């Protein structure tokens, strides 16, 4: 998903990256979406379904 | 020219060269689409040429 | 009720005649704001940067 969300064949949106270098680690976006929460922690379940 | 060539980014696999090498600042981290990426994207050596 | 979009192909999109064109005559052609809409948020984005 990290390969997907910035692979942009359209017209590029700005993407501010985190301090780590984890996946998934960016705000994406105009309005600057975080994306830190779409990773697996599988003591919350935060990305999947669940 | 008055860039940024070489970063040095966190910890990398190989702990010996840990190095960024950034030609003309561009932070190429993304995948590239080659119509939509080079869209408004500059530097100083290449301004003072023109 | 039926709003229209650019494709996405390239070899038209690296041409720059083609393209240079096609961004002075979308603003004769295509109405974006007020009370209707033409075009979508992200084609009227491609006409400005032609």
């Amino acid at each position: 998903l990290n390969d997907y969300l910035l692979y942009m064949y359209n017209t590029r949106v700005q993407v501010n990256y985190g301090p780590t270098g984890e996946p998934l680690d960016f705000q994406i976006g105009r309005n600057q979406y975080d994306c830190n929460v779409f990773r697996a922690d599988f003591a919350t379940g935060t990305g999947y379904n669940g | 020219w008055a860039t940024i060539d070489v970063e040095y980014r966190e910890p990398a696999p190989y702990v010996h060269a840990q190095r960024y090498i950034r030609y003309c600042g561009i932070d190429s981290r993304e995948l590239i689409n080659p119509t939509t990426y080079g869209i408004g994207m500059t530097y100083h050596c290449y301004n003072e040429m023109l | 009720q039926i709003i229209l979009d650019l494709k996405i192909d390239p070899g038209e999109r690296m041409d720059p005649a083609v393209r240079m064109v096609a961004g002075v005559v979308g603003h004769l052609l295509f109405t974006a704001g007020g009370r209707f809409t033409n075009l979508t948020q992200n084609m009227a984005r491609q006409l400005d940067i032609a």
